[PDB]
């Protein structure tokens, strides 16, 4: 008889997605804040370099 | 003997010169141009493209939750 | 009868908790791979402020 323990299979189961969603979003968030540091600081330094091509 | 050095005619000193004139100033230029559409090739796309990814994840993340309150009125009976 | 309604769901966790493990190990992969390039950044400016330093 399966039924008991495929309930327990999916119970235990279907808790694992929301567990690793909210992972997801805080990742994908810090990716993109770093992402979005690495280029706030790029961007400065190119254009100085833009700047001090042939004066 | 030590090696000999056979009689040649010339030179030297003119190398060195033709050596830095191309570094100093076509790399510079060649190199600097390099950074810049390095910089602006990846930076703006990956960070349009991230900001996009959290909009899209924004949507997925509110469907499932609708689908939570859906699922949790369906089973919470 | 009372199987099917668990095992409908108990496949619907598997491919999801399968996709879910693969996009977060590829995003922290992406992550790591840009702190890598920041710090590279950040040597790259501080090594040319420690090789000049005035002359």
């Amino acid at each position: 008889d399966k039924l008991k323990e495929a309930e327990t299979r999916a119970e235990f189961a279907e808790r694992s997605v929301t567990k690793l969603e909210k992972s997801i979003d805080d990742l994908e968030d810090e990716l993109y804040a770093q992402k979005l540091k690495y280029k706030a600081i790029s961007e400065e330094l190119d254009h100085a370099l833009n700047d001090m091509t042939s004066i | 003997v030590p090696p000999k050095i056979p009689d040649g005619e010339r030179v030297d000193f003119d190398d060195i010169h033709r050596k830095r004139v191309e570094k100093d100033l076509n790399e510079l230029q060649t190199l600097i141009e390099a950074h810049f559409e390095n910089r602006k090739k990846e930076e703006e796309e990956l960070i349009s493209l991230k900001d996009r990814i959290e909009k899209r994840r924004a949507e997925r993340a509110e469907q499932q939750r609708i689908r939570n309150e859906r699922e949790k009125e369906r089973q919470n009976r």
